[PDB]
């Protein structure tokens, strides 16, 4: 279908620079205007800029003025967000958006999946993957400990097993490491015969870890 | 700037019935408002535009009024699916989101179903046993969790995440993870999970002893 990929996030330290790049795929990327979108954790979506079809009107938020440029490559269908000096109020997922057709009207209903950047002077550390074990219904899961920074992704069965499953949000340990557990409940008569496998994907240690779940 | 102010913050309505969400921009906006609906997990979901027209999809029971700066957005025969945040969006000139309002889906009373991990063998070899108990299904959200140790009450080495409401069934569920060293895991026999919910009769605790089946 129509698409936006947001790439480029990572952990950058304060004071510093990354840019972020968006590619589109599946309509007309030089009939629209685009918008960056972010959300910092636990706040509300905040628009950050925007930069219209033909490059004519491009707007940015006060707070990122002369700290934030946004730009666009027609030839590559791709946006583009050049964000220096960061803050910790710049630590967010960031989304791209089609706003406008030309300038004829609103559209802004294609949204890409967003990109996460990270402020933080922290080191990268990839997690561990421990198993929940089981013991009518039956409970198993996986724990995700120790890592930096959020997020990681969690499957069962490469996406087959999504029914009854709880991917916890991720709690902050004292440490300065995240954990997380994500959870399936299963017919317990299936215990012997199905395979239950959690895939733990962590992009920015460049992680990927498949844990079988048995019974003790 | 344009300031966008949403109300209320928090909002919990039951299956069927519907409710209004209000919005109100620091100046005219006229007609240039926008709602959005976010579920957690996925990205923004565009619902009116012109303050009063259904994007496309969307069905007749989501209705947005307004102009200049007062706007609403009433949403009608309310469905667990739509558990999610809602924003206004004034572009008038350029974008301005609202701070949102979170709806949650008022369903009846469930019960946790309560589960109790013992460490793996695989991480006591870090030094470091994690003990899970995990509530499963349950509301309302609020639940008590107190873990003991070998009959003796913890206080400090524990920490509780909460999932967002489910979509299909408008439940939660919690997990409480006690840590502890490796040294002091081994110390004890009995690690049980205690659980309070307005939907259990009694207190519901699941252990296991240390080393056992
Ligand atoms: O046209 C769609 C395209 O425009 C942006 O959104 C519009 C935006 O305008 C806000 C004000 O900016 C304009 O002022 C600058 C004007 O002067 C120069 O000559 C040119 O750079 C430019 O034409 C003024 O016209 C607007 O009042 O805010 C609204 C967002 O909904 C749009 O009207 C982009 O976001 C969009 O891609």
């Amino acid at each position: 279908q129509v698409q936006l990929l947001e790439s480029g996030g990572g952990v950058v330290r304060p004071g510093g620079s990354l840019r972020l790049s968006c590619a589109a795929s599946g309509f007309n990327f030089e009939d629209f205007g685009m918008s960056w979108v972010r959300q910092a954790p636990g706040k509300g979506l905040e628009w950050v800029s925007s930069i219209s079809w033909n490059g004519a009107n491009i707007g940015y938020v006060d707070s990122v003025k002369g700290r934030f440029t946004i730009s666009r490559d027609n030839a590559k269908n791709s946006l583009y967000l050049q964000m220096n000096s960061l803050r910790a109020e710049d630590t967010a997922l960031y989304y791209c958006a089609i706003d406008w057709y030309r300038d004829d009207y609103y559209k802004m209903d294609v949204w890409g999946k967003g990109t996460t950047v990270t402020v933080s002077s922290a080191s990268t550390k990839g997690p561990s993957v421990f198993p929940l074990a089981p013991s009518g219904t039956a409970a198993l899961g996986c724990l995700v400990k120790d890592y930096f920074p959020e997020p990681v992704t969690v499957s069962w069965n490469s996406g087959a097993l999504t029914s009854g499953v709880h991917t916890f949000p991720a709690v902050l340990q004292s440490s300065g490491l995240y954990s997380l557990s994500s959870v399936v409940t299963v017919p317990s008569s299936s215990l012997g015969t199905q395979t239950y496998i959690c895939n733990v994907n962590h992009k920015p240690s460049n992680t990927k870890v498949d844990k079988r779940v048995e019974p003790k | 700037e344009i300031v966008m102010t949403q109300s209320p913050a928090t909002l919990s309505v039951s299956p069927g019935e519907r409710a209004t969400l209000s919005c109100r921009a620091s100046r005219s906006i006229r007609s240039a408002l926008a709602w959005y609906q976010h579920k957690p997990g996925q990205a923004p979901r565009l619902l009116i535009f012109g303050a009063s027209t259904r994007a496309t999809g969307i069905p007749a029971r989501f209705s947005g009024s307004g102009s200049g700066t007062d706007f609403t957005l009433t949403v009608s025969s309310i469905r667990s699916e739509d558990s999610a945040v809602y924003y206004c969006q004034q572009y008038d000139f350029w974008y301005t989101f609202g701070q949102g309002t979170k709806l949650e889906i008022k369903r009846t009373v469930a019960a946790p179903s309560v589960f109790i991990f013992p460490p793996s063998d695989e991480q006591l070899k870090s030094g470091t046993a994690s003990v899970v108990c995990l509530l499963n299904n349950f509301y309302p959200r609020e639940a008590k969790v107190q873990w003991k140790v070998d009959n003796a009450l913890q206080s400090g080495n524990s920490q509780e995440s909460v999932t967002e409401q489910d979509s299909k069934d408008s439940t939660y569920s919690l997990s409480s993870t006690l840590t502890l060293s490796k040294a002091d895991y081994e110390k004890h026999k009995v690690y049980a999970c205690e659980v309070t919910h307005q939907g259990l009769s009694s207190p519901v605790t699941k252990s296991f002893n240390r080393g056992e089946c």
